[PDB]
């Protein structure tokens, strides 16, 4: 069944699973028409489908061509996720096929068993928790690949970054969701938190800075209070 | 007309024939049921007064022989039976009349509520559900699950309902999961009505016969096949006319019948207003529609 805060452990178990959130799949601008009626223009999205253990990103980018001349977006865009996931599935070798896949969203649960039919022993579960998978679009080089993307393209990052050589995959997922909470409350500040000091680089192979384990206590730190803060600036406490 | 004896009864009962019920009383000198119409499949249906668990009943047609019930005390049941022999059978039925201790068929003349509940049941297609083949009447009772309820145990006495799955790769062609999962014309018309069923009357009359056995037996799983028939054809955006037209009177006498104590059991509310409101055939089940909402108005 669902995925909550009671059975959280099993996300770090040696069942292969997937979370998927489709939440950035389609992505618009709304905008004024010279006659003054609204209209929305599509920009690039992507499918959101982590590891949860090893940290693997299918980023599958999403290009606005894919939605030309095609009506009622908001439900195609769920059967479009299910349909990449599915070949995602398929395209894996027998033992890399997850054993389950959890849906940030209820809405996807049908669409994705629906293109899983031929997978009758792959679970597909949603969840309880509230999960900031949203906010990957705030990751600089996982958006930059999404908007430069000019056709349908897959590709493959480690969210970790090598995080798992010194940390579980635990508490590797506990530094990943709290970032992309904070991220996600306060895009800026969260950003400036991650690159105020200058000598922390990103290097060119990962997507988040070079913290020693003593600065990602401060880092970790500092994304709890700005979560708080905005939590009081937000509610007035 | 004809005339479905009884040997006796022992025990205290309320005894149904179609949609017609009369109380006998242990011992009453009860002797069957007589002017019985021809031309419609029939079920003549038990609930004990000491044990009102188990209704249960008989699926029959006269025109497939001549049959009486007796009570078995050791199964504890009112049974049907058929006499191939027809001489003694009418003379074991000439002596018990002139004694007219049987109830007559109490049908009104401008009533068509039975052939509007069976126009398409047959016999033969309810014994092909219900599988018994010795015997020419079909036993339903309560508690028999359907062939999907065991996918999901005894399979001589289930009910073989043509199973319907949404989410099975029957309903689903491979390159139209999203094309056939919102609008079902494929698997209705194509699967369910050109494969299976081979023409609307079939399908129609294992809708009205799950319909038949959810009312006078509370049997669940035909409420569910029922429901899922309904479901199939109001999810399609293609019906032939004449279905839809034929779908509306047939609901319109179902809902008309059903006893007004049963509807919060009988009736998915998920269900009727999918298919009233929200369906591709909102629009097409007029009386249904009119009906339902003067009557179960709460469902809605
Ligand atoms: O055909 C029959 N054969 N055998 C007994 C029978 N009975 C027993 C007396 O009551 C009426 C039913 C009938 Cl009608």
């Amino acid at each position: 069944g669902a995925m909550n805060s009671s059975n959280y452990a099993e996300l770090f178990n040696n069942d292969i699973k997937l979370f998927v959130d489709d939440t950035n799949v389609y992505r618009v601008t709304v905008h004024k028409t010279f006659e003054g009626n609204v209209a929305t223009k599509a920009i690039n999205g992507c499918i959101f489908t982590l590891n949860p253990k090893t940290g693997h990103l299918f980023l599958k980018i999403i290009h606005t061509s894919v939605w030309a001349g095609q009506k009622r977006l908001s439900q195609l865009a769920k059967w479009k996720t299910a349909e990449e996931v599915s070949a995602l599935v398929r395209s894996l070798p027998k033992e890399e096929q997850p054993k389950q896949i959890i849906v940030t969203r209820k809405a996807m649960l049908d669409p994705l068993e629906v293109h899983m039919l031929d997978f009758p022993n792959i679970a597909i579960r949603p969840t309880e928790l509230r999960l900031p998978f949203s906010a990957a679009m705030s990751i600089d080089k996982l958006s930059d690949v999404v908007m430069k993307a000019t056709e349908p393209q897959m590709v493959l990052f480690n969210i970790y970054d090598d995080w798992l050589d010194r940390i579980s995959s635990y508490t590797a997922f506990s530094r990943l969701t709290l970032l992309l909470r904070a991220l996600k409350t306060n895009e800026e500040s969260a950003k400036m938190i991650l690159l105020s000091d200058p000598t922390i680089t990103i290097k060119s192979y990962h997507l988040w800075p070079s913290f020693t384990d003593e600065q990602w206590i401060t880092i970790e730190s500092q994304m709890r209070d700005l979560i708080l803060t905005e939590y009081g600036r937000k509610y007035n406490v | 007309m004809n005339t479905v004896p009884f040997t006796s009864a022992p025990i205290e009962v309320t005894i149904g024939i179609d949609q017609y019920s009369f109380n006998v009383k242990e011992n009453q000198p009860f002797h069957g049921i007589k002017d019985i119409p021809i031309g419609h499949v029939h079920v003549i249906h038990f609930q004990h007064a000491d044990n009102s668990s188990m209704r249960y009943g008989y699926w029959f047609d006269c025109r497939m022989g001549n049959f009486y019930i007796q009570y078995d005390p050791k199964d504890g049941l009112y049974k049907m039976m058929e006499e191939r022999d027809g001489a003694k059978f009418e003379n074991i039925v000439h002596n018990f009349k002139e004694r007219q201790m049987m109830v007559s068929y109490p049908k009104i003349d401008e009533d068509d509520t039975w052939y509007n509940l069976t126009e398409f049941v047959q016999m033969d297609k309810i014994r092909k559900i219900v599988r018994k083949d010795e015997n020419q009447f079909s036993y339903v009772d309560s508690s028999m699950t359907t062939v999907q309820e065991n996918e999901l145990s005894d399979p001589a006495h289930s009910l073989n309902y043509t199973v319907i799955n949404f989410k099975s790769r029957e309903a689903i062609r491979p390159g139209h999961e999203m094309e056939d999962f919102l609008d079902k014309s494929y698997y209705l018309n194509t699967v369910m009505l050109q494969g299976i069923f081979k023409n609307s009357s079939n399908y129609f009359g294992e809708l009205q016969f799950a319909f038949l056995n959810a009312m006078f037996f509370g049997n669940y799983g035909s409420s569910l096949q029922w429901h899922a028939m309904i479901e199939l054809i109001c999810s399609s955006a293609t019906v032939p006319k004449h279905m839809l037209d034929k779908l509306d009177e047939i609901l319109y006498y179902q809902i008309k019948t059903l006893p007004e104590q049963y509807s919060d059991i009988l009736l998915n509310e998920r269900v009727w207003n999918i298919c009233l409101y929200s369906s591709f055939q909102k629009n097409s089940l007029h009386n249904t529609e009119k009906i339902m909402e003067n009557k179960y108005p709460e469902l809605l």
